[PDB]
């Protein structure tokens, strides 16, 4: 039973405003085309094998149901563009996914793994960070030792940091400057 | 102005009539034979380029005559020695800006016989010189008449 | 304190019905424009978009049918042709090319042609007014 | 005559008054020279607005009327007419358009809204003061129609048109009439045979004594005007003279090359000498040329000795008042939905296809069998709109009759074979006519057809059986769904025919989004197109069925019947005119026009320019051309326009 | 040819190698790698573009303003990188409200993107501008084997923004891998995805797995005696992947997994040590060995 | 009207005028034919010129003796919505423009004849059978709405925020009993969120209707976009089995509906509707059978978009012609494909509605198709 108290009408809007300016208006207004086909079901390879079903999230977003922002189903999502190729009403899905998701991260609704991940970058300025074996391994295959990146350069990563100050992205994660670790 | 034109002008004006100018464009005065079929540009040349024909309309031969926006009157003596009309003379009573409305007709004309494929940038690139191939004696009385 | 003064020229059979369709679906754009209606684009000439700037135009906008559909199948290709050579020429006389817009809009275009209309009020408005009548009037 | 200008603000109720404010424009109107009289009213063309225009016309001695309210596109005659019903000529009527232009996409800036409906109104009134009085030009009309395409749509209007006693020409493409319908086993929703409707039509319309049919046979040129045409029609060679040929086929028999048959979209296979198919009309052979080895065998059997290697195209020029265009449309080519795989599967096939192959004259004798081994499918699925509602494939329409068709063939193979499982892949299903509903309920409930809600993803060919896979999500069950079948037919949609581009521009017509012919007006004038006695009807209009078909057929016989039966039609005189006085014939007018109205001519001595008005159609690019002056649009003199423009800056 | 090197985070940090083996095989080829000081994370769309879109624009027009001030395009060999700097630079050509804040913001870092910088994928660079002729040409060791190849999902889509042809059936890697003498063999399901983008990998493990498994059975049984892809991403996937893979479900495979570059190093005569095929997860000596 | 939206009578109204004052068409306004008689080519009509009990020639229109009137009768152009007088006139542009007494409600009291100036009244009006002689003979009496109080769960007739469409397009037309306002009703207020609910009355065997009435997917979509374009903060849902946009330009009004006007669409034919008696809310109840759950969402208005059936009067029509008639209980064609606009009865023919449920350019290419046959 669905009743009007439990959904949020005002979900596929609010969808469409976390896309302007960045994916686009024009991009994720155009979930409202859907047409609810399934081509894009039965293109997710992630579908085949979970309960996750594309064309569900999107009604579920048109309906207006809250729990789609708080569901592991739309973190199944490889982002592989599949549906968006396939799409018969033009639905930029993958990028409605991902606009979700922002949604979803602002609740709170981020994987321990992924804030690490972002922790890494607003403190090396990279995902992937070089460790000691990183000097070794360059050496030995006749690379510079430390890559031109941001991580040996204080300009970028300050450059880094004053951008996501000012982006909000730390306080999104949940990022302590001064303990320098994630709260949460 | 023709000496006759000045003398006419003013003797109406003595006599208490209204003065009246011809009418009519430069092609009716000038001596040069026009096709039937229509007048149709394949290309634009300066005065410089070739050697013109001297009985076809230097319009249809490629060169910017301005007989066609020009009022009739000077006898046409610039085509007659084997130059284009400057269109020294002004437009007629219909028109306003002279050098709009040449640009006008060249425009329309120019790969008429191959209309939809001509390429339309190719008349912009071959004038290099715009305001002074149109505007000679009238860039005051145009409805653009300074540079911004 | 100064809002754009935008001339328009449509033809009636595409561009004026796409304005229609704008219309008719509420598709909202800037009020700077005042439209013109000719039958075809191809009566559309140097000497009137001139005249819309010796009178004041900051913005000249011109639409006709798509290439290949006009009403009276090549008076289009007649106004491309004149547009062409009309650019170069306000250039010449120190007007921004950009002063000049023409588009190619069809009846059934209503969002192409809110689209084009607020995307040529962003262009002059960035360009501020043209100051033509205010040199002419000294 | 000095002007005396009335000027009407419309309110629209509140469309226009909501946003501008009418009163305030009134008043401004009357700031404006000439301006006699400015009300403002609710509804200018209700009753009561009409009747205060023609009551102020005679009142107040008005010779200019300014509306501001709505598109000329939508009233311009409705002003025109109430403004000549009180004396006043209708060219001296001017519209200004203050709601679609104005007050509906300034719904939140209404200061600037009322200021632009002053400044439209003040355009209106500048170009109302050049007006001129016009005439309407009276021409006479050919009793004589033309009808372009002879399938179910174009064979109703020649039909009709015949009956009412008018001498019709019908010009057919390919050797025979029938069009795709003949390619159709049976039709929906009665399941009648596509023969049993069509081929007493055939017959009909090929001995009609009032309609000349062209069979294998294309317009080239049509040239002129409503009631004036003059059209060149190219009668294609067949190499057999039709009054001495029987049509009995005894040359097929003897015939050695092979020609792929396009009626059986290339499933079946004909001979270079061939008759397209047995209930063909006319009953006629047709020699190929482009695979003809000119061998001589077929003219040995042929006993009237019909076969004519040396025969040559004839051109005939006929004049016609009225044309019908009705040339149909052609199925989709699914290639490009490539996750399908047609053309590289062999067991994919087009519904088009499935008809030649249910056909009981088709290629395969009747029956359904598999590309690749010729054996008969007991899993059949059917995937719907293929090619429609599809923006990746740029048709963003219905295409109307692939729900329909599809539960008719399921229905017809449930008949031929009840063992056969048949599943319909669809989104919606279209049952919207009469009996159409019905035959849908009776596809499920009577002959077991099932009907699945998922649009495929993609089919999977097996390389090794030729099997299909058919990935789809059953969107009522939330589940993914991998079936596997025998056929895997494609419900393909509609686009326009392959000539259709030639068509178009021999005719002067305009296209819809969808690339169909365009309608004068979507409600009230269906069959009509903007250019006067220019007609449509059938699938080359919009993808529709057999009875929209025929019924549009009917249609465009009695609007194409109308010019005929008036035998005098008026053309407007919003033409081109040159003032001799100042033409020294410079020749730039001449290329410009299309239709070649302006020529040149030897008058007093000299050569000047003339228009032939009835040739002008109103365009105005000549005159915006000429470098004299001297040539005019009446109605959009340059004059008037630079009025107009003026008009927006300051009065007069 | 002068392009700015984009490394990213896993190549230059991990899998040291593929760095090593492009350095080579694009100098080989003529082409002028700049090193692009100073560049970070593209960022991982995944992540960033899952999280707040405006932080993976914002931070990847950053870092397209590093080649700019540099006056060349940039150029990557993984697909992630690929997807989100050259979406991010159309986004930013097409959109200016995208830029406008955009702008706004590296105004505050003394930044500002001009909309000047191209974005290639060494693959499209390598077919498109150098010519596929190029590579047999430079080929020292002909590579006669089998190869999966595996185009990712970043590569081709979204076709209407790439345009590289078709993302159904491609040929480009094909006829690149081809090339060196070894051979594309047709597998199942060939376009889907490894199953390790949009942060799958690192939230939903299992089911990123699944995906890989099915995609090494289906090249397994297509005949092939290693895997090729043009994504450090795909390559962790596809190399870690089966180990635990083994350690989850208990299928081993012990599929060889090769960047393109280590390929096409591997057949321009590069010596296997320099291609750091030791830090690969599974062994590459049994494709060695066949090689 | 769909797809382009336009203005129904400002695009009407001029036929409405070309046709009252055409020099070959005879309009005979308030008119019935009573007997037909004859074969074709050779048929003897009589029609009955109902009495106005106005003075034709007299009336000016300007309608000042309604209001001293005490009797109100529901006016049926206003769909039951509206209340007119015993004298009346249909709707602000109606062709011919004159008034009209409605003996079955009139009380006789001759109120309306004090205030009137020019005396038209007069009861002792007698209708005019006039007999006309005619060759062929064209059907067009149009349809009715379906009448919903039959489906009991939806509470038409009981509940008063549940209203028909042809009910909403009054309430929405500018020349309205609510002035153009979409309003409740119970209560007088314009509703936040509205509810469609599609099949009323069509695809239906339990009220004796199993066929599509062609029109109610479009319009429903189409008082959608108005009621947005007039109020956009309004929520409205359309409950649906399948959307039907198969012409010209349909598929797109859906497209349009969703994408720029923000229409939902359930897939789900309601079960019933449920008032709060305390609110005059009502709820629908219904599965989403694309999600496989059970909705019970709230709304201030529910739209039944009701079906089409044949006229009122097409049983007299029927006899008078010797016409047969369709499953669907509208006037049977001679043929479906054969001969649409032909009726088995030589020289009878028909056009619009009356031959089965279609739309405006169906219905006028009917009309044309008709004049061509005829
Ligand atoms: C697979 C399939 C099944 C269908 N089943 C049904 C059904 O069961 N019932 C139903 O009602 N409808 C059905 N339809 C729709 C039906 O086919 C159309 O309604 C019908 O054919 C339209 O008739 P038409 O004359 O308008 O077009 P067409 O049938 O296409 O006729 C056009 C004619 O014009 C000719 N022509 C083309 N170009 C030129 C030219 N340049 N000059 C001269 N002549 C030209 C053509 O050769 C052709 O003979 C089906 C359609 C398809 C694709
Ligand atoms: C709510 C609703 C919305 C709609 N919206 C649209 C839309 O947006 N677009 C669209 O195209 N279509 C729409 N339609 C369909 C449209 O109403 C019809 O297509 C159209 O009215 C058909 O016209 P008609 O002449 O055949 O019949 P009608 O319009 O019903 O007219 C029949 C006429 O015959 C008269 N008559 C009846 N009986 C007799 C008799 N015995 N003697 C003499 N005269 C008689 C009647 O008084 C009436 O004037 C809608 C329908 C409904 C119910
Ligand atoms: S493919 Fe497109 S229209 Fe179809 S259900 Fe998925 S997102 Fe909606
Ligand atoms: S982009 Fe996401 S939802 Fe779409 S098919 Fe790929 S994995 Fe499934
Ligand atoms: S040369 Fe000049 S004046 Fe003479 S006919 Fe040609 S265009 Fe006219
Ligand atoms: S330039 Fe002057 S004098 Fe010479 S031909 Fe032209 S108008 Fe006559
Ligand atoms: S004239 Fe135009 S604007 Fe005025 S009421 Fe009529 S339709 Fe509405
Ligand atoms: S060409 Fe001769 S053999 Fe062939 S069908 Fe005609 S009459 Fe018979
Ligand atoms: S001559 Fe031509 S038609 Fe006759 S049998 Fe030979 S190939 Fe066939
Ligand atoms: S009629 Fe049916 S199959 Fe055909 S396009 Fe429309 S919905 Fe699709
Ligand atoms: S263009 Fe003008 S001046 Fe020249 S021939 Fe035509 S009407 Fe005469
Ligand atoms: S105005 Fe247009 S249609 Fe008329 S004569 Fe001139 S070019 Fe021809
Ligand atoms: S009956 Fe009398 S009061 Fe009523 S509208 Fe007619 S003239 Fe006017
Ligand atoms: S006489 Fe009849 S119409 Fe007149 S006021 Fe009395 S009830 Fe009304
Ligand atoms: S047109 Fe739509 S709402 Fe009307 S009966 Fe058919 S499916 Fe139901
Ligand atoms: O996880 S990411 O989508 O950012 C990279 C995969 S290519
Ligand atoms: S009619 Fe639109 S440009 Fe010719
Ligand atoms: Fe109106």
């Amino acid at each position: 039973m669905i009743y009007s108290s439990d959904l949020n009408k005002n979900l596929a809007s609010q969808i469409i405003e976390a896309g302007t300016p960045i994916p686009g208006d024009d991009v994720v207004s155009s979930l409202k085309a859907c047409y609810q086909c399934g081509t894009c079901t039965g293109s997710c390879p992630s579908g085949r094998r979970t309960s996750y079903r594309t064309r569900k999230v999107i009604r579920k977003a048109l309906l207006g149901m809250d729990d789609v922002l708080d569901s592991d189903d739309i973190w199944k999502c490889t982002t592989c563009y599949t549906c968006y190729e396939r799409c018969p009403r033009d639905v930029k899905v993958t990028e409605i996914i991902k606009t979700i998701r922002n949604l979803a991260a602002q609740k709170g609704n981020m994987a321990k793994a992924h804030k690490m991940t972002a922790m890494y970058v607003l403190k090396y300025g990279h995902a992937v960070p070089a460790n000691k074996n990183t000097a070794e391994l360059r050496k030995s295959i006749g690379l510079s030792e430390k890559a031109p990146i941001a991580q040996f350069s204080e300009k970028d990563l300050n450059e880094m940091n004053t951008l996501i100050k000012e982006l909000g992205f730390d306080e999104l994660i949940g990022f302590d400057w001064e303990k320098g670790a994630l709260k949460e | 102005p023709n000496p006759e034109m000045i003398a006419e002008v003013v003797k109406a004006l003595l006599e208490g009539k209204e003065p009246e100018l011809p009418k009519k464009n430069l092609c009716e005065e000038c001596a040069r034979k026009k096709s039937e079929e229509g007048v149709a540009i394949e290309t634009i040349k300066r005065n410089y380029e070739g050697n013109p024909d001297p009985e076809k309309c230097l319009l249809e031969q490629g060169y910017i005559c301005l007989g066609i926006a020009t009022r009739e009157g000077c006898g046409a003596p610039c085509p007659s020695s084997g130059v284009p009309c400057s269109g020294c003379s002004g437009p007629t009573d219909a028109v306003v800006d002279q050098g709009a409305k040449m640009i006008s007709a060249l425009c329309s004309d120019f790969g008429i016989d191959n209309d939809r494929d001509v390429d339309p940038m190719i008349l912009p690139k071959s004038i290099k010189d715009k305001i002074g191939s149109f505007y000679k004696f009238t860039l005051p009385s145009a409805f653009v008449p300074i540079r911004l | 304190e100064w809002e754009p003064k935008i001339i328009g020229f449509c033809c009636n059979w595409c561009t004026y019905g796409g304005a229609d369709t704008a219309g008719v679906g509420r598709m909202q754009y800037p009020p700077s424009i005042r439209i013109i209606r000719v039958m075809c684009s191809g009566r559309i000439e140097p000497s009137l978009i001139l005249k819309a700037f010796k009178e004041g135009a900051d913005g000249v906008f011109v639409g006709g049918c798509h290439l290949g559909d006009c009403h009276y199948d090549s008076g289009n290709y007649k106004w491309q042709r004149r547009v062409m050579m009309l650019y170069e020429l306000l250039e010449e006389l120190g007007i921004e090319k950009e002063r000049l817009n023409h588009e190619w809009i069809s009846a059934s275009e209503g969002e192409k042609f809110q689209n084009t209309m607020k995307d040529f009020y962003n262009k002059i408005e960035a360009l501020g007014p043209c100051k033509l009548k205010e040199e002419l009037d000294k | 005559e000095e002007p005396r200008i009335g000027v009407y603000v419309c309110h629209c109720g509140v469309n226009i008054g909501g946003t501008v404010d009418c009163p305030d424009v009134t008043e401004f109107a009357k700031t404006l020279k000439n301006v006699v009289v400015a009300r403002d009213y609710k509804y200018m063309c209700a009753d009561p607005g009409q009747e205060m225009i023609k009551k102020d016309i005679k009142e107040h001695n008005l010779n200019r009327v300014v509306v501001a309210a709505c598109s000329p596109r939508l009233h311009e005659p409705t002003f025109r007419r109430c403004v000549a019903e009180a004396g006043l000529n209708p060219f001296l009527f001017e519209f200004a358009n203050i709601r679609e232009h104005c007050s509906w996409v300034h719904m939140h800036e209404k200061e600037k809204a009322t200021e632009k409906a002053k400044d439209l109104v003040r355009m209106a009134v500048a170009k109302a003061r050049l007006l001129e009085p016009l005439e309407f030009i009276k021409v006479g009309v050919t009793q004589r129609a033309l009808v372009i395409g002879g399938g179910v749509a174009g064979i109703q209007t020649a039909l009709d048109l015949g009956d009412m006693g008018f001498e019709t020409i019908l010009v057919e493409k390919t050797p025979s009439v029938g069009g795709r319908m003949a390619q159709l086993d049976k039709t929906f929703p009665t399941n009648d045979c596509s023969i049993c409707i069509l081929a007493p039509k055939m017959v009909d319309v090929a001995k009609h004594p009032n309609v000349k049919l062209y069979a294998y046979s294309e317009v080239v040129d049509v040239q002129g005007y409503v009631g004036n045409f003059k059209v060149k029609i190219m009668k294609k060679a067949r190499y057999i003279d039709e009054t001495k040929c029987t049509g009995c086929g005894q040359c097929s028999e003897v015939c050695p090359i092979d020609v792929p048959n396009e009626f059986d979209m290339g499933i079946g296979m004909r001979k270079a000498i061939y008759k397209p198919f047995p209930q063909a009309v006319p009953a006629k052979y047709t020699i190929d040329k482009e695979h003809c080895i000119e061998c001589g065998l077929c003219a040995k059997v042929c006993g009237p000795n019909a076969i004519d290697f040396d025969q040559e195209p004839e051109i005939i020029e006929a004049e016609v008042g009225t044309i019908i265009c009705a040339i149909g449309y052609d199925a989709f080519d699914p290639t490009v939905r490539e996750e399908y795989g047609y053309g590289v599967y062999d067991n994919v096939v087009t519904a088009l296809e499935l008809e030649r192959m249910i056909n009981a004259s088709g290629p395969t004798g009747g029956k359904v069998i598999r590309l690749s081994d010729g054996q008969k499918p007991k899993r059949i699925a059917f995937i719907q709109c293929v090619g429609s509602r599809d923006a990746k494939v740029g048709n963003k329409y219905c295409s109307n009759v692939c729900c329909m068709y599809a539960m008719k063939n399921s229905q017809l193979i449930k008949e031929k074979s009840p063992d056969t499982e048949i599943d319909i892949y669809y989104m919606d299903i279209r049952a919207f006519s009469k009996g159409y509903e019905e035959f849908y309920e009776r596809s499920a409930k009577q002959y077991g057809i099932k009907f699945m809600r998922g649009r495929p993803s993609q089919v999977i060919e097996d390389p090794e059986t030729g099997n299909l896979v058919v990935r789809a999500e059953d969107t009522l069950l939330g589940e993914i769904l991998e079936k596997e079948y025998d056929l895997v037919v494609l419900s393909v949609g509609m686009v326009p025919t392959k000539s259709a581009d030639e068509v178009q521009k021999i005719l002067g017509i305009s296209r819809t989004p969808d690339q169909f012919f365009m309608e004068a007006h979507p409600k009230l004038r269906p069959v009509d197109t903007a250019t006067d006695g220019v007609y449509l009807a059938g699938a080359c209009q919009g993808p529709k069925d057999i009875p929209a078909s025929v019924a549009q057929g009917s249609a465009a016989a009695s609007r194409a019947a109308i010019p005929l039966a008036k035998g005098e039609v008026e053309v407007e005189p919003i033409i081109a005119s040159v003032d001799a006085e100042i033409c020294g014939g410079c020749g730039v007018c001449v290329k410009q026009c299309p239709y070649g109205a302006p020529r040149l001519v030897e008058k007093d001595g000299k050569v000047v320019a003339e228009v032939i008005s009835a040739l002008c159609k109103g365009c105005g690019t000549c005159p915006a051309g000429c470098p004299s002056g001297a040539l005019e649009q009446d109605h959009f003199k340059t004059i008037q326009l630079f009025k107009q423009i003026e008009g927006m800056f300051r009065d007069t | 040819m002068k392009y700015a090197f984009f490394l990213g985070c896993i190549m230059p940090n991990r899998y040291a190698g593929v760095e090593a083996a492009t350095r080579t095989v694009m100098e080989k080829l003529g082409v002028e790698l700049v090193d692009m000081t100073g560049a970070s994370c593209c960022p991982a769309p995944g992540v960033f573009g899952s999280f707040d879109q405006k932080t993976w624009l914002t931070l990847a027009a950053r870092n397209l303003c590093i080649a700019e001030e540099m006056g060349v395009d940039i150029v990557t060999v993984c697909n992630g990188c690929y997807g989100s700097l050259f979406e991010a630079a159309h986004l930013l050509h097409d959109n200016k409200e995208a830029l406008n804040f955009v702008n706004e913001k590296l105004d505050k870092v003394g930044k500002e993107y001009k909309g000047n910088v191209k974005v290639r994928h060494f693959a499209e660079l390598i077919y498109n501008d150098i010519g596929v002729d190029k590579i047999a040409e430079k080929v020292e060791r002909p590579l006669n084997i089998n190869v999966g190849v595996h185009y990712g999902c970043h590569f081709l889509k979204p076709t209407d923004v790439k345009h590289l042809g078709s993302a159904e059936r491609p040929v480009m890697l094909d006829e690149i891998v081809e090339a060196t003498g070894a051979k594309s063999v047709p597998y199942a399901d060939k376009m889907m995805c490894c199953g390790a983008g949009g942060g799958v990998r690192a939230r939903e493990l299992e089911l990123s797995l699944d995906m890989t498994n099915e995609k090494i059975e289906n090249m397994i049984k297509a005949g092939a005696d290693c895997t090729v892809n043009v994504c450090p991403f795909c390559h962790l996937q596809f190399d870690r992947g089966q180990i635990e893979i083994k350690e989850k479900f208990g299928k081993e495979y012990n599929f060889p997994v090769l960047h393109l570059s280590q390929l096409l190093g591997l057949a321009m005569g590069m010596d296997p040590k320099d291609l750091a095929l030791s830090v690969h997860q599974i062994s590459v000596d049994p494709l060695l060995k066949k090689i």
